[PDB]
C-alpha cells in the first residue's frame, strides 16, 4: 500500500512514467525519506531525463549524505550531462562508502580516460587519491606531446 | 657531462590506467622533446634529458597519450593498460 511500494510494482514492469506519479505522490507525503528521490532518479533515467534525475539524486545526497547508491546515480546521470569531473567526484564517493564496489571502478576508469582524452589533465592527475599504488621501474611508438595550463 | 636522468612518478590510477610524472625543470616547452612508449618499456629523448625506463606492466601504446606542463615544468603520460591473461 505503501506509494514507494505501489511505484516499485510499475518499476519491474518497466512502466516508468507510471511509478514516477508514485514516487512523486510519496515524496509530497514524506519529504524525509531519501529512498523515494533516489528511487525516482532511477525511473528518471531509464527514460533518458538526466537532468530530472541529477536533481532527485541531490535531494536524496541532502537528506542522506552517506547513501551510497544516490552517489552512484547522480555519477551515471552526470556523465550523459558531460559533466565528467562532477561524475568522477561521485564515483570517488561511492569507492569510499563501498571500497571496492565494481560500478565505481569500471566508471572511474572509464571517465578517468575521457578526461585526459579531452585535455583536463590536472582534473586527474591532482585531484588523484591512488598515488600511493606506486609502480617501481619489441618496437617502440612515437607518442606526441601536447601542451597544457 | 651528458644527459640527466630526471625523478618518475607511477602509480596505478585505475587496475587499467597508469599514470606518469617526468620532472624538467630545466625543460621549457613541449618542442624538441620527444617520448616512445613499448610494451614494458617508457623512453624520453635535444639533448639535455634522457630516461630509458622497463615497467613491469603490460601498457598500450597505441592508445597513449602524454602532455608536458609549462606551469609545473612536469611531463604527465597517461598509459592505458592491455588486457591481462585469464
Ligand atoms: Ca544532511
Amino acid at each position: 500500500i505503501s506509494e514507494k511500494d505501489r511505484g516499485n510494482g510499475f518499476f519491474k514492469e518497466g512502466k516508468y512514467e507510471r511509478a514516477i506519479e508514485c514516487y512523486t505522490r510519496g515524496i509530497a507525503a514524506d519529504g524525509a525519506n531519501a529512498l523515494l528521490p533516489a528511487n525516482r532518479a532511477m525511473a528518471y533515467l531509464k527514460i533518458q531525463k538526466y537532468e530530472e534525475a541529477e536533481k532527485d539524486c541531490t535531494q536524496a545526497i541532502l537528506l542522506d549524505g552517506s547513501y551510497s547508491k544516490a552517489f552512484a546515480r547522480r555519477g551515471t546521470a552526470r556523465t550523459f550531462l558531460g559533466k565528467l569531473n562532477e561524475a568522477k567526484q561521485d564515483f570517488e564517493t561511492v569507492l569510499l562508502l563501498e571500497p571496492g564496489n565494481k560500478q565505481a571502478v569500471t566508471e572511474l576508469s572509464k571517465i578517468k580516460k575521457e578526461l585526459i582524452e579531452k585535455g583536463h589533465w590536472d582534473d586527474v592527475f591532482l585531484d588523484s587519491t591512488q598515488r600511493q599504488n606506486v609502480v617501481k621501474p619489441k618496437p617502440l611508438k612515437k607518442v606526441i606531446i601536447e601542451e597544457t595550463g | 657531462s651528458g644527459p640527466e636522468k630526471p625523478h618518475l612518478n607511477l602509480w596505478l590510477e585505475a587496475p587499467d590506467l597508469l599514470l606518469a610524472e617526468v620532472d624538467l625543470p630545466k625543460l621549457d616547452g613541449a618542442l624538441g622533446l620527444s617520448l616512445e612508449i613499448g610494451e614494458n618499456r617508457l623512453v624520453m629523448g635535444q639533448q639535455l634529458y634522457h630516461l630509458d625506463a622497463y615497467i613491469p606492466l603490460q601498457i598500450n601504446s597505441h592508445e597513449s597519450k602524454a602532455a608536458f606542463h609549462r606551469k609545473r615544468k612536469q611531463l604527465m603520460v597517461a598509459m592505458p593498460l592491455l588486457p591481462v591473461p585469464s
